[PDB]
This record gives structure tokens, C-alpha cells and sequence, in this order.
């Protein structure tokens, strides 16, 4: 299983988190 | 009807600016308060609107010169106090006028002897007014 | 009936008559960025109710059409998300709602006519961008149809008080004339 | 055929996909599942002297800091910024 779904967290999250650095960078 | 014949060229020179910027408020005025989505274009109507009718407010027993008049009504024709806060211009006014009758007396009278507003009372009306404003504001 | 009454109603009226057409006008503005960007969100949309509107009123039957959750404040007074329609609805807006959690929205026709994983996520944004689109439009044509009946009952209540204020100066006169004969 | 969109932008109406994974696409996408990505650009446009910025200030929040799952999204960041 990934890290990041383990305490928490879905997939929605991560993909709202790789969109947004796209835009910052 | 008499209009402008009855006038000295120094309200002349501020009175039909700010005749013609209340008649392009008032088609606007309105929906003053139902246009927070609307274009800026008539936001500065709106903006320079309900300013220039602040200014156009007065107390009573105290009638102004002509030289004290224009010095106030230049103020919101040339744009100085459109980020002053509207409920705040009548009480900046009596502050602002008290100030320059007290002070600057030399200023109000080259607005009379010239019979105008130069460029050099121009420059120093502005340092008057937007340091005064910031101060006024707080 | 009385011409105090007619002229409250009139300055009223009038008032009204402004703000709709205002109101027609920036509607127009945000159905014409809608639309634009309904044509993209189309070609990606191609790949529990709980009931999609917005906050904002006066544009038909755009809520009552589509009406534990809803998105909207109409929805949920008529029957939660508040905050929605006044700007244009986002992929992050619907990743809010998903994240909180059939689809019941107002489907764009034209200027005139509307009908009511990640994937979840598509399919509330696919409703979004076609919800304010008709809702956009819906709201400029309600606001059109509003303004042109409060110009026709300008009017006819201008028209009523002109009949009183005559009759009123007519009938003061007969009485004095009848007092004096 | 071949369709490849963001939200917002559409690109097309053999293809290398990153698995979605921030990554870039021949034929740079962040995620998602027709080619569907939340947030996909040139290219052109991505500026690259601010994301080494992006990728340091992400690991400068790592060494928090300290709490799960907080931390779990500043490892996601940091994911999509070495991509």
C-alpha cells in the first residue's frame, strides 16, 4: 500500500496536491 | 438659465467637470447597491458619484468665498479622495477647510487674485490634501 | 388608488425596472465566460441524490426544477454547500464536495432551453460546468422577461396616476363651482 | 483515436504515460486516469528555476514536523516536484 494511504489519505488529496504544484511551478 | 454668465472663471473652471460627472452618476446611482459584479468602468462612476455629493453637502450659518469653494470642489473633481471612505468626507471637509483657512491663507488667495487654480497651486493642493487624507482616515 | 400611494409604487417600480435590466446585463457577461468554458469541460466530461443548483435566486425555475447533502443554499432552504454560482464553479469545488462525501443538475441547451475514484470527481464537475451554464442563461432571460414587465406596469401605473391627477383637480372644482352657484 | 484534456484545457480530440504520476507525456501531467489529468501543461510554460524553490521549501516542511498525515501530503509534494 502507498504512504500516504495509510494514516489517511485518498487519492483525491494527491491528485489535488500534484495539480496544485504543477500551477506553482 | 442664466448659468455660466453668472459665474467667475474660477468656479467655471470646476463647475462644469463636476456638473457633468453627477449627470453620468445619476443614470448609474440607482443600482449603486446592486452591482458588486459590474464592470470597473462603472464602479468609477459610482466611486467619483457618491464623493462628489458628499462634497456638495454643507452646514448651516458658515456660506464659503468663492476661493474656498473651488479649493474643495477641485479636490473631488481631480480625484483625491476617492479611496476616503464616503461617510467620513463631510467631517474631513470641516477639518480640511478649518486647516487651510488657518494655514494656508496664501494659497486661498492666489486662487483669488489669479482667479484660477494654477499648476503651482495645483502641486501644493495635492500635498495638502493627500496628507491630510491619511492622517483624516485613521 | 391615491396618488401618495401610486407615486411610492412608481419610484418603486422604477427602481426594479434598473436593477433587472443591470442584473440581465451581468448575466450576460457570465453566461458569455460559461459558455466559453463549457466547450472544453464538455470534451473532458464524455470519459445518495443528492441535487445540484446554487445560492442565488431570480432565475426561473432553475431550483425548483432540480428540487443528505445538496449544493446550494436554495436547496437545502427549500428542503450542504453555501457559496456556489456567484463565481464560476472550479475542479475544486467539486474535489470539496467528493472529499466531503444519480446526479440531479440543469443540463445547457441554449439561451432559452435547459432540462434536468477521480471519476466521482468528473461527474460533480461535469454538473457543475453545465448547471451554471443554464443557470447563467436562465438568470439573464428571467431578468430580460422581469424588466420589460416592470417598463409595461410603468406605464400603466403612470398612466393611472395622470387619470387620478386630473380627475382630482376636475372634481375639487366641481365642488367649488356647485358651493359658489 | 486519441483524447487528451485537463479540466480546463483540451491537447487532443503511441502515447508514454507516467503511472496517474507526476510526470511527462510524449505522444507534464500531474495525476489522474483518453488521457484525463487534473493538471496537465507544456512545457513552455513551467518554470523549472522556481520548482527546485518548490522542492526545497517541501523538504524544508518535512524535517518538521512530525505529525502523520500532514507530512504524509508534504511527501506527495515533494513527489510531484522532483518530477
Amino acid at each position: 500500500v502507498a504512504y500516504w494511504r495509510q494514516a489517511g489519505l485518498s487519492y483525491i488529496r494527491y491528485s489535488q496536491i500534484c495539480a496544485k504544484a504543477v500551477r506553482d511551478a | 438659465r442664466v448659468g455660466s454668465a453668472a459665474q467667475t472663471r474660477a468656479m467655471k473652471q470646476v463647475a462644469g467637470t463636476m456638473k457633468l460627472e453627477l449627470a453620468q452618476y445619476r443614470e448609474v446611482a440607482a443600482f449603486a447597491q446592486f452591482g458588486s459584479d459590474l464592470d470597473a468602468a462603472t464602479q468609477q462612476l459610482l466611486s467619483r458619484g457618491v464623493r462628489l455629493t458628499e462634497l456638495l453637502k454643507q452646514g448651516q450659518y458658515s456660506p464659503m468665498a468663492i476661493e474656498e469653494q473651488v479649493a474643495v470642489i477641485y479636490a473631488g473633481v481631480r480625484g483625491y479622495l476617492d479611496k476616503l471612505e464616503p461617510s467620513k468626507i463631510t467631517k474631513f471637509e470641516n477639518a480640511f477647510l478649518s486647516h487651510v483657512i488657518s494655514q494656508h491663507q496664501a494659497l486661498l488667495s492666489k486662487i483669488r487674485t489669479d482667479g484660477k487654480i494654477s499648476e503651482e497651486s495645483d502641486a501644493k493642493l495635492k500635498e495638502i490634501v493627500t496628507n491630510f487624507l491619511a492622517g483624516f482616515e485613521a | 388608488a391615491t396618488l401618495k400611494d401610486i407615486t411610492r409604487r412608481l419610484k418603486s417600480i422604477k427602481n426594479i425596472q434598473k436593477i433587472t435590466k443591470s442584473m440581465k446585463m451581468v448575466a450576460a457577461a457570465k453566461y458569455a465566460r460559461a459558455e466559453r468554458e463549457l466547450k472544453p469541460a464538455r470534451v473532458y466530461g464524455v470519459g445518495l441524490i443528492i441535487g445540484v443548483s446554487s445560492d442565488r435566486g431570480l432565475c426561473g425555475a432553475i431550483h425548483s426544477s432540480v428540487a443528505i447533502i445538496g449544493v446550494g443554499d436554495k436547496i437545502r432552504s427549500i428542503l450542504t454547500f453555501k457559496e456556489v454560482g456567484r463565481r464560476p464553479p472550479t475542479f475544486g469545488d467539486a474535489s470539496v464536495i467528493a472529499l466531503e462525501l444519480s446526479i440531479i443538475f440543469n443540463r445547457f441547451r441554449s439561451v432559452i432551453s435547459y432540462k434536468t475514484e477521480y471519476s466521482l470527481a468528473n461527474i460533480i464537475y461535469y454538473s457543475l460546468k453545465e448547471s451554471t451554464t443554464s443557470e447563467q442563461s436562465a438568470r439573464m432571460t428571467a431578468m430580460d422577461n422581469a424588466s420589460k414587465n416592470a417598463s409595461e406596469m410603468i406605464d400603466k401605473l403612470t398612466l393611472t396616476f395622470n387619470r387620478t391627477r386630473q380627475a382630482v383637480i376636475t372634481k375639487e372644482l366641481i365642488e367649488i363651482i356647485s358651493g359658489a352657484a | 483515436s486519441f483524447t487528451f484534456a485537463s479540466p480546463t484545457q483540451v491537447f487532443f480530440n503511441q502515447v508514454d504515460v507516467p503511472t496517474l504520476r507526476p510526470g511527462l507525456v510524449v505522444v507534464f501531467v500531474s495525476s489522474g486516469s483518453q488521457l484525463l489529468a487534473e493538471e496537465a501543461v507544456t512545457l513552455d510554460m513551467l518554470d523549472l528555476g522556481a520548482a527546485k524553490a518548490n522542492l526545497e521549501k517541501a523538504q524544508s516542511e518535512l524535517l518538521g514536523a512530525a505529525d502523520e498525515a500532514t507530512r504524509a501530503e508534504i511527501q506527495i509534494r515533494i513527489e510531484a516536484n522532483e518530477a
